[PDB]
Order: C-alpha cells, then structure tokens, then sequence
C-alpha cells in the first residue's frame, strides 16, 4: 500500500501511458475491462471491476478521445479523462496563463479525491517532456500547487529530455529553462531520457532498421516498471520511495540522473549468448548501451542504483559488483566511496505480446546518477543565448502575459546550476 | 419485403431508424484504421541456475563449478538423515533397481510381503511415478 | 392497521401522484391489472396501507383523485397504471378551474363537500384503522390552491387528532408559466400555517438542476423529474410499512422537527443520486449517501441552506446496514459545523432504519429539513406582491366571483409574521 | 460558498444541440443508456 | 476547440472555395444534396469545425458568398448551400454565424490581390471582422498578379490578417507543363490544385494525427516579427500518367519534391532564397526516424542556404489520415527571403503606401543581412 498517483500529460507523455497501463494489466490478471478472472496502482470496486489511479488531463481534444474510443475505454474513470478547448502551441503563456488557468480548480479536487482514497500513500508519477506548451509549462502549474498542499512528499517524474542534435520543435528552449525555475524548488526526482540514443540501441542490439514511436513507450514502460517492482512485489532488498531522497542527490540541486536497461535483445541472438549475473552488469556501463545521448567515458559516476529483477542469487551480484569497480576505464569521485546500491526482486522481467523482445530470465536497470550530463546543459543555455539576443521569436511570448523580466532571470538560474557541477566537483584536500 | 434489422440511431447508449446505406467506393472502414486506434506459449531461453536439465556427471573432474544441486542446502548438511550419514544419498533413491533388487530389499529389511502385496506395491508405485516411491505407497496403503 | 389517505387534486396532483402510485405498484411488486405477482413473501403482509382488498386477489388503492376539469383524468386513465385506479373516486368537474383559485375555494366551495368529503367519509371510517391525510396541490394554480386546500380546512374540521403532510409544490420566479402567481400561491400559505403540521415545499427550478448537476441527462421531461419526488413519498414510510432496526412513524418524525407550532415548514431531500454513465464507479456505501445528504445542489427546495442555520434535521435510512457509522458521521456533521446549526438545542439530527432496499437498489436515506433559510422562499413572493399591489392590476379578476379587498390584505400581514418568527430565532 | 462544476451540467444557458454520435458537449451520460438489474426481494 | 469562417469574396476567390468545399466534403464523406456516409467513425467526429447541421441527415457549411453565384449553384456542389445569406448585410451574417458558433479561431477568407473586388473589398471585409473579433486568426487565401492596386489594398492586410498565400498563375502553368506533363492548363485544374492545397493543412484541425499543431500554433511558430508573413505553398507527389510505375514511394522520396524546385507554388528563386521557417505536413502512415533524419539531413546539405543564425530551421507536422488515393502525401510551406522580387517589380510598376512597401522591402533586406 504504497501507492502513488500516475497522472499523464501533454502529448508526449500519454502515449506512454497508454503503453504504461498495457504493462501493468498484462502483468497481473486484470483485463483491458478492469475484471480480474496491484494496489499500488488500482482502486477496486466490488461489482467486479478495478480501477486504475491514473489521470489523463491535456489541453489537446484528440489524444484523450482515441482513448474513450480506443480498446482501454472501460479501465479509467471517465471523469479523469480532463480535457480543455484549445491546445497551448507549444507557448508558455498559453499552457501555464491563459489556458492552463482555467483547469487548475478541478484538478485540485481531483488529486485530493484519490488521495482521500488512498491509505498509505508515497507520491507521484507524473509523465512529462521538456520543450511544450502544455508538456513542459503546464507541468510547472501541477507542481507548485501541490507542494503547497502535500508538501513532503516523494514526487518521480519522466521527462523528455532535449536532445543534443535532434529536436523537433523551435521555440523550445524559451521555457524549458522557464521549467527548471521551479522544479528545482519542487521536484526530487526528475528523470530523463533522450529518444536519440533508443533511436541507435534499437540499430545496434535490437536487429531493428525503421523503428516507430511504439516500440520506444514499450522500452520506457519497463523502466517505470522496474522502479515500481519494490511496491507491488515483495523481494529480497527493497528498495522504497522515501529512501530516493537519501541515497541519489548529494546537494539538494544535482536530483537529475540517467536510466537504462541492459539486455535489450531480440529472439536470435539470446539464443546464442547465456546470460549471467556478472554480465547483465558488465553490459550496463559499456558505452553503446545508455538509453540517454551521452558519452559516460568523460564522466565519473556518483551513485548507481542498480535495480535487478528475476533469478539472481546475492552472492553472484556482489562478485560481479567488485570485478567492475576495480577497472581503470569508468571513474568515479572520491568522497563518494560508498558508491552502489541494490535491488533484489523474485518478479521476473516481464513481455509484451507480439513485441519483439526475448524471454530472458534476468534483466536489470541501473539508475546512474552521473557528472558527465553537465557537458549536455553547456549546450542548452548556448542555444538559449542566440535567439534571445535578437529577441527572436519573443513576440508570441509576450501575446499572453509574459514579458522580458524573467528571462534573463531564468538564465542566471540555468547559469547558476552549470556552476553547481564545479563546486562538487572540484575534490577537497 | 424489409430487413429484419433495423438499428438504434442516439451515438449514446435510441429511437429506431434504418442502416444507412454507404456507396460504392466509398468504404474507408478497411483503410483508415490509425495505428494508435490499433494500439488502443513460447519456450523459455537460457540457463537455469541449477541446472537441472543437463544430467550429472558420474565422476566429477576437479575443475566442475557448474551447479548440479546434488549438494543440498545447509540445513541439510548440519542435520542430515542417517542415508546421508551412511554416504547413501537421493539419486541412489531415484534409481532405477531390478525386479529382483527389490525382491531382495523386501525380505532382508525386515518386511515380510506377500507376493500379490509385492506385486499391487510395483502398481501403485508405478502409478505413483511419473525406493522413495515403493516407501510411499507402502506407507500411504 | 396503520392505513395511509393520499389525496391527489389538480392537474400537478393527478401527474405528480400519478408517478407516485407507480413506486407503491413495484416495491409491493403490483401488476398493472390489480394482482400481486412476486415470490418475496415480506411485502404483502403490510399490503394494507396502501391497497385495499377485493374478490380474486385484486388491490385497488385507497386514492382520492379530484379537478374541476374533466382534463387530466383522461391522462391518468391513458398511463401504463390507469386501470389499477378506483373507477367511483375521479370525482369529475364538466366545467374548467381557469387558472383562478377564486373559482375553486368560495364558488365551487360548496361543490366539494358532495364531490370529495362524501367519498373521503365513505372511505376513511370505512377502514379497520387510519393514521393520517397526505395531500399534494400546486400553490400557483386553479385546482390545486382551489378544491384541495379548502379540504385541508375541512377534513381537519371533522377530525383534529390526526396529521396533516402537505408536499407541497411552491413556485420559482426563474422558471414561471403564469405571471399571476402572487395572486394564487400567497393567497394559500396563509391557510396552510393552521391547518398543515409537516409543511413540505418542491420546486422546479431546484429539480431541473439536480438532473442537470447529478444525473447529467440534457433534456429532461416531466416524468424523469416526477420521480425524484416520487422516490420520495414512497420512502418517508419505509417503516410503517416494512420491518427493520429502529422503526419511526409520522408521529415520531413530527416531534423531533416541530418546536414550536408555527415553526414548521420543511424542506426535502434524497441521498443516493448519482449519473448515467458513472454508475459503477461509485462505491454507495453509508458515508457517501451522507456527504450527498447535506450540501445545497442536492435539496430539493430551491434555496440555499448555509444562509440560514437548521433549528432540527431529519432522515429515514433502508437497506442491510450497520448502525456504528451511520450514527458516527452524523456527531461529526454536528460537530464540525456548529457554525450551521443552532446553539440551545442539545440534539438535531433523527435517524431511522428499514429492512429492504429500494427496487434495483442496496442503500437509500430520504431526507427531511426544518431550517430557517425557508423565509428565502416566502420573502421573493412576498417582494413581489405589492411592487404589484400598488398598481392594481390583475385586481380586476378577484373582486367578481366573491371575495373583498379585506382579505387579501390580511395574508400577507401575517405572511411577515412567519418570517418575523424564523428571523428572530435565526 | 459556490462548489466546483465540471464542464456542462447546468443547460440553463440555451446550447445548439446535436446528435451524441458527433463528440460534442455532454455526450458520453447520454450515450450510456441508463442501467438496472435485480433478482427479487431479500430477507 | 477550433473553428472556422469561409467567405468567397471575389470572382477568383468563389470559384477556388467552390474547390475547397467539394474537396473536403468528398474528404468527409457527405453526399452533395447533403447526406452523411459513415463508412468510418472518424468522418464525423470533428464536422463542428467547418459545418453546422440539419434535421434529417442534412449538412451546411459555414460560408458566406459575397460580391457567378447562379454558376456556382449550378455547379457541382451548389444544393449544400444557405440560400439565406448569398448577400450581393455581411455584418449581420458573420456576427450570426460567430455568435451561433461556440469558440472561435479563425477565418478562411478567398480573394486575390489584383483586382476591384477581391482586394478593395477584401480589405473592407478583413476591417469589419478584425473590428468585430480581435482574437482569431484570419488565413485568406490570395492571388496577386505576376511580376511580368496591390499597393492600394495591402497596407491594412499586413497589419491584420499574416496568413497569406502570394505567388500564382505563372508558377502554376510551369509546374504543369513540366512536373506533370499536362498538356491542357484548365482553369478548374488549378482551382484543383490550390483547394488540396489548402486542404493540406486542415487537418490537425479535423482529424487526431500525430504531431498536433493547431493554427495559433502555426502563427507563433512561423512569424517571427510581427510583418514578415507572406508564405510559400507547395504539394509534393505528384507525378505523371508514367513515370508512377518508374517512381517508388518513401519519407526520403517526398522530402525530394517536396525540397524540389520545380515543384513549389514560386516563380521565385531558392538559389537566391533563405527560408526563416519551413512546415512540411506530412498525411499517411508513416515511421518517424525517416522523418526527422530526412528533415536534419536535407538540412544538412545546406547550411547557407536554409537561414544561418536559427539552429532548427525546419519544423515537421504529421497526420494519421492521408488523401484520398494516395498511400502517403506531403504538403511544403516556406517562409524565405525568395518573395521581395514580387514587391520590387509591384513597387516599380497612395505614396504613404508605397513607402510602406519599400519599409516592407528595407525590413527584408535589413533581416537578411
């Protein structure tokens, strides 16, 4: 009973919600309909059905109405399914000011009406990116109005980080360091996750040539499952949601780490290849397997937190754990002597039908707080510099209610936080 | 002279009215399926950690490190039964013995069977499997 | 053995009642041509509160159905339920009500003593026991304010012991049908202060909104909203009528929630409300039915309860139920809002248990309201009345069929002195 | 004290009305056809 | 919730929205006396956005023809229309179709920029709903005579309306000659070819696609500052009677003619040309590396030439609902430095006006630079 709340919003959050809520019915008997022939995440009402905690709000009419017609229309309750009018156009002023202000007093009701449902409660699992209108602004409203209300509580969101070469949108990085004003005020633990590096997994392990966007919510649905094992599986160590906030962020503004999973394989070459303990692991830190866009040879790691599932025995782990940190490639920090932590689980990995993964019998996901991601944020402020010279593209901005009085003050933050990578990480005597 | 379907007309869960009709070259239903609409048994791979698929090996070389199980666990070792303790173990109880190896067990470990008994024991032993099972089904009947 | 008389007049009172004999028909498991048919043999021992007994099985129900028209009795009569009515008791008028309820009580004053007091007196005495008059009429119209609340002056006449329970059907300026409505409705409550003990009062603003806010249905008809109200008198009985917990009976509703003699005008209420497409997702258990109990979108009286504190609150409750938390959110409710309750009175809340459920239902808690707030209903008919008295001007329809100026002064002078009542001890 | 409202319940302002095939205002507790079911009286 | 306005004002402009209304009714299923086809359930899901009902199955569009009208009735889809407001006033009907509509967006406005009709009354018409509601977005689709009175009606549209469409008949004739092989230029083809191109971009606002983007969206993503507005169209698989069977189809095929020179709505110049913002809306079913590798790749084979100081010079939109026919199909739209050669031959062949043109003129050049 260790529940959380799993809202999802924007766009780029609720295609992986509808493959997030796949995983967990697959993974028990509950039916797409909520009949079992689980009580982190479902309410159970005794006609025969169960229901999930899970609200799906956007301003975008057409993502929340393919589900109301689609194939999960008898899971939610259909008064979650929160939609507005218009969409807020990827401007900040349109999804956190002049649309996003009208449906903040029902969506207060409606984190308190699952909560007073819920006994045992443990935080959020809100599903968002980093460059929307109504993905990244609109995330920074549902935020700061529930620390004010629920305050301490452990809050774990999955957000789209942007990437270094590719991005689709234009005006993104306007707000996204408008984002980070806040939820380093709020947010204890804000995952990350380039597509542009699960773009070339999938080309390198995966036999994969053309891969869709379905195939990665399906690779970002595991991990959300890996972390969320510990609630509705009971293993042989634990790891809560408390004790998030004691073993990764050192300094209460470095909370940002990385994620993967190790034996993405298809059916023809695990067939080949057994499959270890002291392997899964090793095929964790090579560089050629980060579901995140980055080169962890120039960065030393401060804290994995490496969560294994299925048939693994503590003693093969702990001989594993020290042939690894003995090698002279991957580094670490010195006043961090400390370093791992595990998590062991009898939950197996799980599949999905007609995907392309194979039956393994272990798998695991190393959660790695890492210093080389701060290279990455020398690149997303130097992007910044350019257009707001000119004040390019201020226009719009400046259409519903912001003006230029905060964005030189979010620079000075985002500069800031560049700074905060160098006094940590500058070594004492 | 009318069809004997005639369908419910409200979108919500109606007053009756009749099948509209959709022309030729004109059926998009096969063609417009979106693929989120779309969105909206097997052997297992790999090793055991026993291994218990593969058969032991009669004489183990020194250098085996494979697991075999043959080693049961350590309570097992602190407080063995007495088979254990006489260096009898449990694949010289799932061996396969002779007609007359059991014949001899019979009458020399103290047991007096008749020989329809002896005979209805190898039944229900055999029905019992797919010395462990003939100390089952004598105990159990 | 304790036989219940409705008395049904109007062109409202034949359409409300006619959903009301229609709850009664199902809950007894009656068929539309007079026999029982069911297997539960609970609801047929307590048949003789409402239906009365002939030769082959048959109920008929103890019904008074009366109009000046002969309009609505060929509606009644075209419903699903119009043979299972007594043929001798639509007591006819060839003549039309016409709106006016100057027609109704002095000229056709002496009409109903041979059209509904020689029926009543054939029928009431005729029983093995009686326990009371239940009559429903419009305010604001001819029939209603005419006939009936005449006889509401005059069965009371005969016999004073009994009680008198009066749904009553008191008008709303924002949905109106007839601009005279000052001119038929404040000239009866002045008549109902003496007469009527369990004053009740409906709206029809109030209930448009609750199938607009809860049950979420768009275009909502006469006979959807008929049956909030016919839920309703059905359910105030449930223990006169069915075994149970802790039975109550319109005696024992009446001393809990009258003070004082002229503090008694009601409002109602029903808990378990919920949509059309959410029905499942609901879990109607005991305290949700009393979270649905005691807000203002739910009470059928269009006013708004916090402006005014409740002197006394009632409840019946059915269902398979256990007690402790029924008891325990209504100390709560109490406890956390003093500031909507009087102080003075120790006690405010009653509660009552049933055996069975409604038909397709597992849990219901009608709901009964003594709160000072009523005075929001009698000051907006009241504020209208002589902003038109001083011009006049529908007069001229009142001074030629029998009845003086004189009179119409006086109901409104102590029209005040109702409100002067509820204000003081506000 | 007013209480929160979701998005058209009241229709007290007067709204263009269509059929609930077309996903518009209000469509879905007018879609669903209103359900009950029961087996006889209990003891 | 968007909506939408459509007034043919205009000859030119009446006959191309005669166009626009036949194709996206043959898009929407709906018989031309009016009846709906319910082949799939996503035909009706959004008709709010550009029609309003009838009792009986019957549907009406949100139109207004004001200035030919006997022509268009006696045309292909003529009986769908209001008989009620063919005003020829104009006041009192788009306030009675904006007040029955519910919340509004935007406008779609048929004109040319040439002529006494669909300019001067153009421009009195943008006025009078621009008076009436400042908040929406008015696209009025245009046609402006070639380079071999405009200066008299654009300066009150480029104050009001950003959502204009000006190159025309030269670059159309060539692209039929060439692209096509199309031996008969009819005046009809072109209307053809202008209408699915402004049913192109309807999309996102009709049917649930991919990459969401409504038209407010469109207007703070494309226009910088708040006068350079002047779009480039273009439709990109189109081919010939043979060369289909020759051709194959992919996202790395559409990006070639819809990047294609010949293929664009411009008798402009690329080769002089540096676009600020590029949209190509994509309708089909697709996968999405193709797209945005083929997007950062054909933005990697010019650096100079798509603008410099913008890092992402391109932006992608995707539907889930092709055309009709076609498996996949790609519509292009630019936003370049190609357009000032219209305004200097327009301007060398009222003052106050004119010397707005050159300010027009000076504030490309003085953004180029």
């Amino acid at each position: 009973m260790r529940e959380c709340i799993s809202i999802h919003v924007g766009q780029a959050g609720v295609q992986i919600g509808n493959a997030c809520w796949e995983l967990y019915c697959l993974e028990h008997g509950i039916q797409p309909d909520g009949q079992m022939p689980f009580n982190t995440f479902f309410s159970e009402t005794g006609a025969g059905k169960h229901v999930p905690r899970a609200v799906f709000v956007d301003l975008e009419p057409t993502v929340i109405d393919e589900v109301r017609t689609g194939t999960y229309r008898q899971l939610f309750h259909p008064e979650q399914l929160i939609t507005g009018k218009e969409d807020a156009a990827n401007n900040y002023a349109r999804g956190h000011y002049t649309i996003g202000k009208e449906i903040i007093d029902l969506v207060l009701d409606r984190i308190r009406k699952l909560a007073d449902q819920c006994t045992g409660l443990q935080g959020f699992l809100v599903f968002h990116s980093f460059g929307g209108g109504t993905g990244s602004g609109f995330t920074s409203l549902l935020m700061e109005r529930l620390s004010v209300d629920y305050g301490k509580k452990s809050k774990l969101e999955f957000s789209i980080y942007p990437a270094p070469q590719v991005s689709t949108a234009v005006v993104e990085p306007y707000n996204s360091i408008l984002t980070t004003h806040t939820t380093l005020e709020h947010s204890d633990c804000a995952f990350m996750v380039d597509n542009e590096a699960i773009y070339d997994i999938c080309r390198r392990n995966l036999d994969i040539e053309r891969p869709t966007y379905t195939n990665l919510n399906r690779l970002i649905g595991q991990i959300v499952s890996s972390i969320t094992a510990s609630l509705r599986f009971d293993g042989a160590l634990n790891v809560d949601l408390t004790e998030f906030q004691t073993n990764l962020v050192p300094y209460p503004r470095i909370h940002f780490p990385l994620a993967t999973y190790a034996p993405v394989i298809s059916a023809e070459k695990a067939y080949h290849e057994q499959l270890s303990v002291a392997e899964i692991t090793n095929a964790c830190f090579e560089p050629a397997n980060q579901m995140v866009k980055c080169d962890p040879r120039h960065g030393k790691y401060m804290a994995c937190c490496l969560l294994y599932r299925g048939d693994v025995v503590p003693k093969d782990v702990n001989a594993a754990i020290a042939t690894i940190k003995t090698k002279r490639t991957i580094q670490f920090v010195d006043w961090c002597p400390t370093g791992f932590k595990v998590g062991i689980n009898y939950q197996p990995p799980t599949v999905v039908p007609g995907g392309d993964l194979a039956k393994v019998q272990r798998a695991v996901c190393m959660l790695s707080n890492t210093t080389a991601i701060a290279e990455a944020w020398a690149r997303l402020d130097h992007k910044f510099d350019l257009m707001y010279a000119k004040r390019a593209f201020v226009h719009w901005y400046v259409g519903e209610g912001m003006e230029e009085g905060e964005f030189s003050e979010a620079r000075e933050d985002m500069a800031a936080l560049e700074k905060d990578y160098e006094e940590v990480g500058v070594d004492s005597v | 002279l009318i069809n004997p379907e005639d369908i419910v007309p409200k979108e919500p869960g109606s007053e009756e009215t009749l099948r509209t009709i959709q022309r030729p070259g004109d059926k998009v239903s096969h063609q417009y399926k979106t693929t989120s609409s779309e969105i909206n048994c097997h052997p297992i791979f790999g090793v055991p950690t026993i291994r218990s698929d593969i058969s032991a090996p009669r004489i183990r070389r020194v250098s085996d490190m494979n697991n075999y199980g043959d080693e049961g666990n350590a309570y097992s070792l602190l407080h063995p039964s007495i088979f254990s303790q006489k260096g009898v173990f449990e694949r010289d109880f799932f061996k396969t013995r002779s007609k007359e190896e059991i014949s001899d067990i019979l009458t020399n470990i103290g047991v007096k069977l008749s020989k329809e008994e002896f005979e209805n024991v190898w039944n229900l032993a055999s029905k019992k499997h797919q010395v462990e099972t003939i100390r089952n089904v004598l105990d159990e009947l | 053995m304790r036989e219940i008389v409705h008395l049904q007049a109007g062109q409202c009172g034949n359409q409300i009642g006619a959903k009301f004999w229609e709850v009664i028909s199902d809950e007894h498991g009656i068929d539309p041509t007079g026999t029982y048919h069911g297997d539960s043999d609970l609801q047929l021992e307590r048949i003789n509160v409402y239906y009365n007994e002939a030769t082959g099985g048959k109920y008929v129900p103890r019904a008074v159905l009366v109009d000046l028209e002969p309009g609505t009795m060929d509606s009644v009569r075209s419903g699903p339920f119009g043979q299972i009515f007594r043929p001798d008791n639509f007591v006819f008028g060839q003549s039309g009500a016409g709106n006016n309820w100057a027609k109704g009580h002095y000229t056709e004053g002496a009409e109903l003593v041979d059209s509904v007091l020689d029926v009543v007196r054939k029928e009431a005495e005729s029983c093995d026991c009686l326990q009371g008059f239940q009559l429903t009429h419009s305010l604001g119209g001819g029939t209603g304010s005419g006939m009936g609340t005449l006889l509401i002056s005059k069965i009371r006449e005969e016999y004073p012991d009994r009680i008198m329970n009066t749904f009553s059907v008191v008008p709303s300026p924002k949905v109106s049908d007839t601009v005279v409505e000052p001119y038929n409705a404040t000239l009866s409550v002045h008549q109902l202060v003496e007469n009527t003990d369990e004053t009740y009062c409906i709206d029809n603003e109030a209930l448009y909104d609750i199938c607009f806010r809860t049950l979420k249905l768009t275009t909502p008809t006469y006979g959807d909203l008929n049956h909030l109200v016919s839920a309703t008198m059905s359910g105030v009985t449930t223990c006169l009528r069915f075994p149970g917990q802790l039975n109550a009976d319109l005696r024992k509703l009446a001393v809990n929630m009258v003070p004082f003699p002229r503090l008694h005008f009601f409002m109602p209420g029903f808990a378990p409300l919920t949509s059309r497409g959410s029905q499942q997702y609901r879990a109607l258990t005991v305290p949700e039915l009393t979270q649905q109990m005691f807000d203002a979108k739910n009470m059928m009286a269009a006013c708004d309860p916090r402006h005014g504190r409740y002197l006394t609150v009632a409840a019946v409750f059915r269902g398979r139920m256990s007690m402790k938390e029924v008891d325990e959110q209504m100390l709560n409710v109490q406890n956390k809002n003093s500031s909507y309750f009087v102080e003075w009175i120790p006690n405010n809340v009653k509660t009552a248990v049933c055996d069975i459920p409604p038909r397709g239902l597992k849990m219901s808690a009608t709901f009964i309201g003594n709160s000072t707030a009523i005075q929001e209903l009698f000051k907006r008919i009241s504020e209208q009345f002589t902003a038109m008295f001083r011009r006049k001007a529908f007069l001229h329809w009142y001074t030629g069929e029998g009845m003086d100026e004189m009179e119409f002064t006086e109901a409104e002078s102590n029209m005040n002195d109702l409100v002067s009542e509820y204000q003081q001890y506000q | 004290s007013v209480v929160p409202e979701a998005f058209s319940t009241p229709g007290w302002q007067i709204e263009k009305k269509y059929s609930t095939k077309v996903l518009l205002g209000n469509w879905v507790e007018e879609r669903g056809k209103f359900t009950k079911a029961i087996d006889h009286t209990p003891q």
